[PDB]
RNA sequence: AGGAUAGUGGCCUACCAUGGUUUCAACGGGUAACGGGGAAUAAGGGUUCGAUUCCGGAGAGGGAGCCUGAGAAACGGCUACCACAUCCAAGGAAGGCAGCAGGCGCGCAAAUUACCCAAUCCCGACACGGGGAGGUAGUGACAAUAAAUAACGAUACAGGUUGUAAUUGGAAUGAGUACAAUGUAAAUACCUUAACGAGGAACAAUUGGAGGGCAAGUCUGGUGCCAGCAG
């Protein structure tokens, strides 16, 4: 089981193409921090002292 | 409207035979008068002459309004020409700009000139008899 | 005691020891030896253009097992041959031989980086455009 | 040729990049002062910086001494001046206990939010980049315009402004005559 | 002791003496070496850099030799050789961009054959002439300063006096295009300003990351030690 020249770019090449997804802009610069500053905030989000910021959908 | 001209920092200046002070505008709801204009007020304030009054340097406050300037009342046409540089005199109309070539072009004349010793007439027939 | 001199008229032997001493630093000794100077295959510069001669396939290093896609190039600037690696899932495909290529270090300073051996330059560019951009379309290949 | 102009950076990024603790005050930071971005921050931390390295070796000097005085009082007045220093604090002691809460006060976008002007800082820092304001009879619209206490008393409306009489602006006259 | 120099001096000559430097590093070799004022980092002590806005030196393809002149061993002066190189009717003649701009080459690596003496100062017989010195524009994400990409209200909603998830409206604005003045040697640009200039305000922000160091996912497909990532 080896490899060689001729297998370059197999997985690019095989990966099945998805679009990324039309979505509304988000604002840039000082509106971009009033968003942070109220999701960190003012909406915080705390659960029992665990504060997770990208968690899972579950 | 409401046009005001204000003056500091005056200066009688006799060595010129001029005068030097600071000018100040104080106009609103306008962008600013033209230079002309402030002369024509100079003038009817002063009771001197529209040609005597040479005014150049104007800029105006941040928020528009009022602007600052600099100026000269002379005490003649003859005094403002004598004490007076050719581009103000052009700007007003007291003289002319003079119709010279291009820079490139009249250095590259004075040049063409290096290239004949004596009178150009005399190389200019010379060659022409060469050239029969 | 502790073996240097002290006294108040000793500054020589200090200076001169100091001095002799250093040279057991590697990055004081390159310096002073102008080893990047006459050595290094970049004579000391941060980027060098090149020409591809072949393409070549290295085996990783243990514990991985890979085939790394680099080619074999020859540089403008004194002709010396050197091993580049080209980064970025497909891209061999984008360099050929005698292309002209412009190269940089791996950011370990002239040693070898992760688990390709004995390479030392990656590649920066094909044909005057970026690799980046040819991986991410947002140029192409001018032949 | 001609002489070089002198010129220098008002700012320095921390040596560490990702401290959670820092990074959480920076943001409450911006967001209680509604700031652009972290630069704001860390240039109140870089002057008061320099002022703290200036002002701690005065301290450490001697009083009545006419560098450390001088300096000090100097240093004293000009904080006073601008209102991050009170009244009863001059001493070049309180200087120490100052903070980025104190500088970011001063500010025409935090000052146009504390009497009115606006709904919100947001709000205050529209209106002073879409020219609304007025400081005394000098109309600014740089939000980071520190104002003394001379001038805490001088702001209001633009004199030409369209909520400070004048014409109203294009949307207006766009819709109302329809 | 003389000669030469503007003048001292082995600067050179004649005669004479045998001296002069060196481990406190002479002499020789290297320098990807013009020196300095300075620059970067900096608890302190240090380390590294300085071709380059000012001062000092040196050079004008390489070498040498001179004229003129108070002053040059001058190169936008001459003379000669070497190397390059232009024209030629083949007899001859004419050169020196490490000035400004521009071309070729070199390379990782750097801009227009533009306008002007209005400021700065310089030169001349000169108040007036000349100045690519210099000043103004073009190219200019080298660096540095300030600083837009949004905001405010209402419905039922949601929630414990507002901090609330969406879509309903009134407004505000400069990016830009453009009457006019200003600016200027004439301009341009800034600053000031008629008529214009936003709901997907499509006038749509990017570059890197999400195991640890190190801030931010064990979500879905693909591959299957391959392809690739990884300081
Ligand atoms: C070839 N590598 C050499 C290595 O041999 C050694 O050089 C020493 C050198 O340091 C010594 O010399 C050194 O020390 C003496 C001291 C006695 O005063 C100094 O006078 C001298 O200037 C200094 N270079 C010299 N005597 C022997 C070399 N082999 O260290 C320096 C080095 C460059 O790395």
């Amino acid at each position: 089981v080896h490899g060689s020249l001729a297998r370059a770019g197999k997985v690019k090449s095989q990966t099945p193409k998805v679009e990324k997804q039309e979505k509304p802009k988000k604002p840039q610069g000082r509106a971009y921090m009033r968003l942070l500053y109220t999701r960190r905030f003012v909406n915080v989000t705390l659960t029992n002292g665990k504060r997770k910021m990208n968690p899972s959908p579950a | 409207d409401a046009v005001t001209i204000r003056t500091r920092k005056v200066i009688s200046n006799p060595l010129l035979a001029r005068r030097q002070f600071v000018i100040d505008v104080l106009h609103p709801n306008r962008a600013n008068v033209s230079k002309d204009e402030l002369r024509e007020k100079l003038a009817e304030i002063y009771k001197a002459e529209k040609d005597a009054v040479s005014v150049f340097g104007f800029r105006t406050q941040f928020g528009g309004g009022k602007s600052t300037g600099f100026g000269l009342i002379y005490q003649s046409v003859a005094d403002a020409k004598r004490f007076e540089p050719a581009y103000r005199l052009v700007r007003y109309g007291l003289a002319e700009k003079v119709e010279k070539a291009s820079r490139q072009q009249r250095k590259q004349k004075k040049n063409r000139d290096k290239k004949i010793f004596g009178t150009q007439r005399r190389a200019q027939k010379r060659a022409a008899r060469r050239n029969a | 005691g502790k073996g240097k001199p002290r006294g108040l008229n000793s500054a020589r032997k200090l200076r001169v020891h100091r001095r002799n001493n250093r040279w057991a630093d590697q990055a004081y000794k390159a310096r002073l030896l102008g080893t990047a100077f006459k050595s290094s295959p970049f004579g000391g510069s941060s980027h060098a253009k090149g020409i591809v001669l072949e393409k070549i396939g290295i085996e990783s290093k243990q514990p991985n097992s890979a085939i790394r896609k680099c080619v074999r190039v020859q540089l403008i600037k004194n002709g010396k041959k050197v091993t580049a690696f080209v980064p970025n899932d497909g891209c061999l495909n984008f360099v050929d031989e005698n292309d002209e290529v412009l190269l940089a270090g791996f950011g370990r300073r002239g040693k070898a980086k992760g688990d390709i051996p004995g390479v030392r330059f990656k590649v920066v560019k094909v044909s005057g455009v970026s690799l980046l951009a040819l991986w991410k379309e947002k140029k192409e290949k001018p032949r | 040729p001609r002489a070089p102009r002198t010129y220098s950076k008002t700012y320095s990024v921390p040596k560490r990049p990702y401290e959670s603790a820092r990074l959480d005050a920076e943001l409450k930071l911006a967001g209680e002062y509604g700031l652009k971005n972290k630069r704001e921050i860390y240039r109140i931390g870089f002057q008061l910086s320099k002022i703290r390295r200036a002002a701690r070796d005065l301290l450490t000097r001697d009083e009545k001494d006419p560098k450390r005085l001088f300096e000090g009082n100097a240093l004293i007045r000009r904080l006073v001046r601008i209102g991050v220093l009170s009244e009863d604090k001059m001493k070049l002691d309180y200087v120490l206990a100052l903070k980025p809460e104190d500088f970011l006060e001063r500010r025409l976008q935090t000052q146009v939010f504390k009497l009115g002007l606006a709904r919100s800082i947001h709000h205050a820092r529209v209106l002073i980049t879409q020219r609304h304001i007025a400081v005394g009879k000098q109309i600014v619209n740089i939000p980071s315009f520190t104002v003394r206490l001379d001038s805490q008393k001088h702001i209001d409306f633009a004199h030409n402004s369209p909520y400070g009489g004048g014409r109203a602006g294009r949307v207006k006259r766009k819709n109302q005559g329809k």
